[PDB]
């Protein structure tokens, strides 16, 4: 058994971690007061769920998580929420003045005053680990804290834990729910300084989650609560192999091996299905072939892009529910003859399948309906580079006029770091085109 | 996160008094300071403008400044006069005589340190001070001359706090003295340097709205102050109620100010009725962007919006709000600069203002605001080319060079707005 | 009131479409770099498809199909026909082609010589043609063709040595059909085609009578404009010639094979370019080019992704584009033949 | 169509199906950049206080 520490930075990171750990407890049967009746080993153990939970003498199962926000309004909801008894106050770090949607303010100005406090609280959780795998970092691209402080944390984590892996869960900025105009700046500033420090990053475009909630859940104006419950399902599918018995993606190193052959191209595309509204009284249960075919529909992806015009480097199928290997191969054979699936010539055309018999858990009273089987596909396609092109274009538009740049220079940041970051993204876009286009 | 409010001069105090009268009703605060509301949203962000005292009393975090005792004695005797902290009344006796030099260099310099002691006392007890907001007119002496003096000294003591102002622009249509363009030009240069956000409230627009739209044939200052009251309440809604967009002063400045000197906003309000008819969301948005419903007396079709901040208040379809906002941008995309993607941001509040089922407040950073500065500059040069009325200012120690520089500082500001309009 | 942008000034087709949209009073043109558009008349090279379909409250439409270059490139068309099972290695309506890379650069040099030696071993017509997307040589010797390509990717296919020759004149020609595919992947064939004819008599033994390009017939040919105006014969006159000379019609003898080729090519790439469930929609006008032999058999020469219409047919075709491809998505306030198929 | 490396257990099973074979900065450097930005803030603030002193 090897432990994993989750880190939640900024409002988006905290509220998404708040929804994931809620879903984690419902899956592992953990109650809000940390008690787990099915855990017969009191006060310790090396089970597969102990990779995400520590155990106390009283029998409480404490999440191996750290919450960091530069202003205390969001984590105060976790301090007084339903699961206030899971965490101890050492895991919840709050400041008093946020980064104000300014990357430089969260990285240089305010991040410096609190970086040594966060690492000390992370070291307290690492000292309870007999064999630390690494870290799972939850943050947003557009926020000043989610972008500014995360990149500073990812730099120090490589210094203090060089042999450990680090995975990201990133929220790509979408204007339908965005709160700042300079989010294209923050997203590219934080991707530049974190690219060499992240081994595998799962991007989640809020634009896709928003429309999935509008289209498949009949939600008129989706809120953050709607978006975060759907995101936690995707995150739960990705981390299910670390929390349950199995043989696929059993540790963090296996994520980089099975999904990242090229280090810089470490942004797998996540597609999830089925998303059924709990308001529908009776829905026809989708089969294995129907939910695997939905993994190749762009309307179900976390980022809207076209994998038909882009080559694959890896592909994982994570099934949860009534799924057997025979039905999987029958679906893959049918899909291969009716879809445009192109792999790079230096990679095998194949799929790594993972089946967990426990069907997906739904939050009671939530928006997602209970299904008998579901699948999350992790595909490293060069088509996700469209998200960088959209982001890099909005960057070039504003930076040509040096708009809002004075806010970043006023926090001690140099103007040259802007072009230095954009030149790195220009190289990232070029690396995708060499792999995906002929 | 607290905000320290300051009101200076006759116009600053009469407008600020009505502002505290309007928002105290929205938060359920009576003229004595006791809370008598029915919703928890009224108190959730009450600390932004109110200090909690003994007996659960809410005292406004306001400082009342003037060089004459006249206007402040009317505020203390007004409806909500007994709610202001008595020590926060700082006033002289000589007056400013509509002279910027008297407020900024002589009479106001004798009183500015007294004011800064109350400013300091209010900031010392703040857990997290966002900054300051100042209400004043630019055409007078105290609010213009001493107001900009306070802004300059507050920035020296609080350099990392946001400076917000509600500045009333003088107009020949609503004019007290002829030296008003002199005071405005001198104060505009101070605002270009030492403020982060300035709401340009043109008395010409306030007059035209009261006359053409509200059908008031003889508008008074009280009628004009009613529009400022409803506008100041709307522009501060995101600060006084729980929300995601533009929650504090700094985040508002980051979304609205792309260049540090172009921070002068055109405020707009909707509806403006002379009254029981319900207003649909499409109607709120069309009137909100209409030139007739804005307080700057500028034509947006003569410029381009750099950034826009919209606020809808009331129980309405947030889905329909998004559709109408996207419809104004997609059907008039020639008036929003294309080199700032998604420059329009919309927030929704559930609590409407008094007397309206639903309303909408417009905050625009448009390059058409140069029309306001061009107008003031034209009225300034008309007198300055003959050195007319300068003896009122040179008699207080000023030199003609300081006027020439202030003239050049505003012509540069006008040129900078024209740079980004093309 | 709809909006649209223009990112290709050299487009003679969509310049008229942009003129017709403004004439309706319900379309407003924006700057070429404005993102708040309903329609994009994009450029040929490096069209930013990744930035389409990401504007809330805006149904976006583009006049090009992403991935359609697989059909509109010389090397891509040959690779698509051989590898696609729907078209198969044995294709009756496509001339035997081969992809040949220059020696200074997969390649099919050894495979092209295998079929060439079979045509040398058995006494058959062994005249081929070399061409590319960027200069054409027609030689019966394979050594002259391979030495010429070495002097970018090229393709060598069998040259039709027995083409259908119009009389009087005894001359070569080709047929251009304009095909429009809307967002629903309906295939519309314009009822009006053009016969780009040569004015010189075909000499099976100088590449003027062998090449029917418009620019070559206007510069190198001597009898340009003698038989028909601008070396362009429309379908009404050509139908009359087939009835008078060959006792057949254009619909039966030629148009059935043409409509069959258009369906097969577009249905093949449909799963790869279809914007049925995509966040943006695509339509595209195509220009199919055909060669007819003396046996009245139709062969596919190439497909054009940015075709130019005939002068007489600009008004009618561009109006049909607005009706079925633009106003079908953005309604306001038939000249095509629909080629039905199983989606 | 080959299925390899099948691992079964109580909670599920995993395998792999193949369709076709193929064809850091130190803490010293970070503190320097963090203190260089704080120095540019102190310089810009000192120049502001000097401008206000005039
Ligand atoms: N999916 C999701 N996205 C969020 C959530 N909260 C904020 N975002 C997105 O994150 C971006 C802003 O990042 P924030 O997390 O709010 O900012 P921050 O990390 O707190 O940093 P500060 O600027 O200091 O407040 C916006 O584009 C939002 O769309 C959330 O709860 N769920
Ligand atoms: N295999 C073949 N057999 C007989 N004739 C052929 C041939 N390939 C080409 N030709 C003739 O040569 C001409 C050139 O064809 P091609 O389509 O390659 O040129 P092009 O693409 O530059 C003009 P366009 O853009 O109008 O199609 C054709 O008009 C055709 O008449
Ligand atoms: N809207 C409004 N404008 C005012 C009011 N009082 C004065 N003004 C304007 O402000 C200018 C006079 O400034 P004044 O308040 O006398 O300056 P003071 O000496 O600092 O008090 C004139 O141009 C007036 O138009 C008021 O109550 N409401
Ligand atoms: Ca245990
Ligand atoms: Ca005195
Ligand atoms: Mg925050
Ligand atoms: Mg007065
Ligand atoms: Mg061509």
């Amino acid at each position: 058994m090897r432990e994993c520490i989750s880190i939640h930075v900024g409002q988006a990171g905290v509220q998404i971690g708040n929804a994931c750990w809620e879903l984690y407890c419902l899956e592992h049967g953990i109650q809000p007061d940390g008690q787990m009746p099915s855990d017969k080993t009191i006060g310790g153990g090396d089970d597969s769920f102990n990779t995400f939970f520590s155990e106390t003498g009283a029998g409480k199962h404490v999440p191996r998580a750290v919450f960091v926000d530069l202003e205390p309004t969001v984590i105060d909801e976790v301090r007084t929420g339903t699961y206030r008894q899971l965490f101890h106050p050492e895991q919840l770090i709050t400041g008093k003045e946020d980064a104000a949607n300014n990357y430089a303010r969260g990285h240089y100005t305010i991040g410096k005053e609190i970086i040594d406090l966060v690492l000390d609280r992370i070291r307290k959780l690492a000292d309870q680990c007999t064999g630390l795998q690494g870290f799972l970092v939850f943050h947003s691209f557009g926020g000043g804290t989610g972008s500014g402080f995360t990149s500073l944390l990812m730099e120090r984590l490589s210094v203090d834990y060089g042999k450990k892996s680090k995975l990201e869960f990133s929220i790509y900025p979408a204007p339908q729910v965005s709160t700042a105009v300079v989010e294209p700046y923050n997203s590219i500033l934080t991707t530049h300084t974190t690219l060499e420090h992240s081994d595998c990053a799962f991007m989640v475009d809020n634009e896709a989650i928003y429309d999935i909630c509008r289209r498949n859940l009949d939600i008129e104006r989706p809120t953050y609560t709607n978006l975060n419950r759907l995101i936690s399902q995707i995150v739960s599918s990705i981390t299910a192999s670390l929390r349950f018995d199995g043989a696929l993606n059993v540790d963090l190193t296996e994520f980089q091996t099975n999904l990242v052959p090229y280090p810089r191209i470490h942004f797998p595309l996540a597609t999830y299905a089925p998303v059924i509204s709990a308001e529908k009284a009776y829905h026809e249960q989708l089969s294995v072939a129907e939910i695997t075919n939905a993994c190749f529909e762009p309307a179900n992806q976390m980022v809207k892009c076209d994998p038909r015009h882009g080559k694959y480097m890896a592909c994982c199928l994570l099934y949860r529910g009534d799924v057997v290997p025979k039905d999987v191969n029958a679906a893959i054979a049918t899909i291969k003859t009716k879809r445009s699936i192109q792999f790079v010539d230096w990679c095998p055309t194949g799929f790594k399948v993972g089946i967990n018999y426990q069907p997906p858990t739904v939050v009671p009273g939530g928006d997602l309906a209970k299904v008998q089987r579901a699948v999350c596909m992790l595909s490293n396609t060069t088509a996700i580079a469209e998200a960088w092109a959209r982001l890099d274009h909005k960057f070039d538009l504003m930076y040509a006029k040096r708009a809002f740049v004075h806010w970043y220079v006023g926090e001690g940041m140099e103007e040259g770091e802007f072009s230095e970051a954009r030149e790195d993204m220009a190289a990232l876009e070029k690396d995708y085109e060499e792999v995906g286009v002929d | 996160r607290e905000i320290v409010h300051i009101q200076a001069g006759q116009c600053g105090n009469q407008i600020g008094a009505k502002f505290w009268e309007v928002i105290s009703d929205e938060h359920g605060i009576d003229p004595t300071g006791s809370y008598h509301g029915d919703s928890d949203l009224q108190l959730e962000r009450i600390n932004v403008y109110y200090n909690e005292a003994t007996g659960n009393k809410y005292v406004p975090r306001a400082i009342l400044v003037d060089l004459e005792p006249g206007t402040m004695d009317s505020v203390r005797s007004g409806p909500f006069g007994q709610i202001f902290r008595p020590d926060n009344f700082v006033f002289g006796q000589s007056g400013a005589g509509n002279n910027w030099a008297k407020g900024h260099y002589t009479e106001g310099a004798e009183l500015v340190d007294s004011v800064l002691d109350v400013v300091r006392k209010e900031s010392e007890s703040c857990d997290c001070l966002q900054g300051f907001q100042l209400t004043h007119s630019l055409g007078g002496g105290t609010g213009s001359g001493m107001g900009t003096l306070l802004i300059s000294k507050i920035r020296e003591e609080y350099p990392d706090r946001i400076m917000n102002t509600f500045s009333v622009m003088p107009s020949p249509k609503v004019s007290d003295t002829v030296v008003e363009p002199y005071n405005a030009t001198l104060s505009v240069h101070q605002l270009v340097e030492n403020t982060d956000e300035t709401y340009c409230i043109d008395n010409e627009a306030l007059y035209d709205i009261c006359f053409r739209t509200l059908k008031l044939t003889t508008p008074t200052y009280g009628d004009l102050n009613h529009l400022v009251s409803a506008t100041m309440s709307g522009v501060t809604t995101c600060l006084r109620f729980p929300g995601q967009l533009n929650a504090d002063l700094r985040k508002l400045a980051v979304n609205m100010v792309p260049f540090p000197r172009l921070h002068f906003f055109m405020p707009g309000f909707a509806p403006l009725t002379s009254q029981y008819r319900a207003l649909t969301v499409p109607e709120l948005t069309q009137q909100m962007f209409d030139s007739k419903n804005m307080m700057a007396a500028c034509d947006p079709r003569h410029g381009r919006y750099l950034t826009v901040a919209a606020i809808f208040r009331g129980r309405m379809s947030m889905k329909e709000v998004d559709e109408q906002m996207l419809n104004v941008q997609n059907k008039n995309s020639s008036y929003f600069v294309e080199w700032i993607p998604n420059n329009v941001k919309t927030a929704v509040c559930d609590i409407p203002p008094r007397g309206l089922k639903m309303s909408a407040t417009f905050i625009g950073n448009s390059t058409a605001i140069q029309e306001l500065f061009k107008r003031i500059s034209e009225q300034f040069t008309a007198m300055f080319r003959r050195k007319a009325f300068l003896h009122w200012y040179t008699g207080e120690g000023m030199d003609e060079m300081e006027f020439t520089e202030a003239e050049s500082n505003m012509n540069d500001l006008v040129s900078e707005y024209q740079q980004y309009q093309d | 009131m709809y909006t649209f942008v223009v990112r290709d000034e050299n487009s003679s087709v969509y310049a008229e479409v942009s003129r017709l949209l403004l004439a309706t009073g319900q379309w407003k043109r924006l700057r070429k770099d404005n993102p708040r558009f309903n329609l994009m008349l994009g450029e040929r090279n490096r069209l930013p498809f990744g930035r389409l379909g990401h504007e809330p409250g805006l149904v976006q439409l583009v006049n090009y199909y992403r991935g359609a270059d697989k059909l509109c490139r010389k090397a891509s068309l040959v690779k698509l026909i051989k590898t696609s099972p729907e078209l198969s290695e044995s294709c009756t309506w496509f001339p035997e082609s081969y992809v040949i890379y220059p020696t200074n650069l997969t390649d099919e040099r050894e495979v092209f010589l295998a079929a060439y030696n079979r045509r040398r071993e058995g006494r058959e017509g062994n005249v081929w043609i070399a061409k590319s997307s960027a200069g054409i040589l027609i030689s019966s010797e394979a050594s002259e063709l391979l030495d010429f390509i070495d002097e970018q990717v090229h393709v060598i296919q069998k040259y039709l040595e027995k083409p259908l020759l119009l009389e009087p004149g005894h001359r070569k020609f080709d047929i251009r059909s304009w095909v429009l595919v809307d967002h629903l992947y309906n295939i519309y064939l314009y009822r009006e085609g053009v016969l780009r004819t040569s004015s010189e008599p075909y000499n099976s033994a100088d590449k003027t009578c062998h090449l029917t390009n418009h620019c070559i017939q206007k510069e190198y040919s001597k009898n340009y404009g003698r038989y028909e105006e601008g070396n362009e014969m429309f379908f009404e006159e050509f139908n009359q010639y087939l009835m008078d000379a060959l006792n057949t019609t254009l619909e039966n003898s030629i148009l059935l094979q043409i409509k069959h080729i258009i369906r097969s090519c577009l249905m093949c790439i449909e799963p790869a370019i279809s914007t049925k469930h995509l966040h943006y929609q695509s339509f595209q006008l195509f220009g199919f080019d055909f060669m007819v032999d003396e046996e009245l058999k139709v062969w596919l020469i190439e497909v054009n992704g940015a075709p130019a219409c005939a002068q007489k047919l600009y008004a009618e075709l561009c109006q049909g584009i607005v009706d079925v491809a633009i106003s079908s998505v953005f309604p306001l306030a038939s000249i095509f033949i629909k080629l039905h198929h199983h989606h | 169509m080959e299925v390899i490396e099948l691992n079964k257990c109580t909670s599920g099973q995993s395998f792999e199906v193949i369709l076709k074979p193929p064809s850091d900065p130190s803490l010293e450097e970070i503190q320097k950049k963090l203190e260089a930005a704080e120095e540019r803030r102190k310089y810009q603030e000192a120049e502001l206080l000097k401008h206000l002193a005039e």
